[PDB]
């Protein structure tokens, strides 16, 4: 007894438009945002550890270390200033989620990336968990003072190649992602123990559910709760070696996982027409990508 | 709160 009536996209879409699919999760990585330019940061094929040699290191990753950016945060902002993106356009898949809130459908999305294409499509700071924390916003890091700075004014600082000091307290700012050493978002806790009481469907889109702890949430659905993975690759299985919640789309137990693979954007543009919300998705982008490129 | 780690 399960609530796809088949394991396919159409079932998913199906579902989707029945009385019992009120309530959508969304999990996102950074397979949502290659085809807008931004690169994998967590994948080592980036080569993010590898030209560091003018920096003097102790070692490679300290420079994505809170301790260390703290005392010489300069490798740091060259490194953000070689991979800034030339430019913030959402994918399909970002404005994708955007219609599954236009339509009442988005419990939350929670996204790894630090790119802000979620909030440029329009998603809300209430509909989303970024885990890793985003680029959208600055800190001063003197708890006393904590001044809040907007991406324009961390781009100027990036690109002038001037280490971004507060003008209030002449502190460092700091982007607003989470180094290694940094405490993870309460928000992401605080929101998983409560979402998940609560959806009806997981969509999981561009992300190897690799990194932890955003890739346990699979395992906080309900037992019913069905989950589509749209990605390149099949993904969140359990592990042969390490291994409980683990996808199973292929053995003769599955019931509520589906993959489809392939392009994020495809995927999204797939269950969009089985929907046939194709045509108000096709507007959508469109219309936001040419006020984009009109700026 | 749990910090961020490589895994
Ligand atoms: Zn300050």
């Amino acid at each position: 007894e399960r609530l796809l009536d088949e394991l396919t996209l159409e079932g998913v879409a199906r579902y989707m438009q029945s009385e019992r699919c009120r309530r959508v999760i969304c999990l996102v990585g950074a397979g949502i945002s290659t085809s807008a330019g931004i690169p994998d940061f967590r994948s080592p094929s980036t080569g993010l550890y590898d030209n560091l040699e003018k920096y003097h290191l102790p070692y490679p990753e300290a420079i994505f270390e809170i301790s260390y950016f703290k005392k010489h945060p300069e490798p740091f902002f060259a490194l953000a200033k070689e991979l800034y993106p030339g430019q913030f356009k959402p994918t399909i898949c970002h404005y994708f989620m955007r219609l599954l809130k236009d339509k009442g459908l988005l419990l939350r999305c929670y996204t790894q990336n630090i790119d802000t294409l979620e909030r440029i499509a329009g998603l809300e700071q209430e509909d989303l968990v970024e885990a890793h924390g985003t680029f959208y916003t600055s800190h001063c890091v003197s708890a006393s003072c904590r001044h809040e700075y907007p991406l324009s004014w961390m781009k100027e600082k990036i690109f002038s190649e001037v280490t971004p000091k507060c003008e209030d307290c002449q502190s460092l700012v700091k982007p607003d992602i989470v180094f290694f050493g940094e405490s993870l978002p309460a928000r992401f806790f605080s929101c998983m123990q409560s979402d998940f009481l609560k959806v009806d469907l997981l969509l999981v889109m561009g992300t190897s559910l690799q990194v932890q702890p955003f890739a346990s949430l699979i395992s906080k659905a309900p037992l019913s709760t069905p989950r589509l993975l749209i990605n390149k690759e099949k993904a969140g299985q359990s592990d042969p070696f390490l291994g409980g919640g683990g996808m199973d789309f292929d053995s003769k137990k599955a019931y509520r996982d589906v993959a489809w693979l392939g392009e994020c954007d495809q995927g999204c543009l797939a269950l969009a027409e089985l929907l046939g919300w194709k045509k108000e998705l096709e507007d959508l982008v469109r219309r936001e990508h040419a006020s984009i490129d009109a700026q | 709160l749990p910090k961020k780690y490589g895994g």
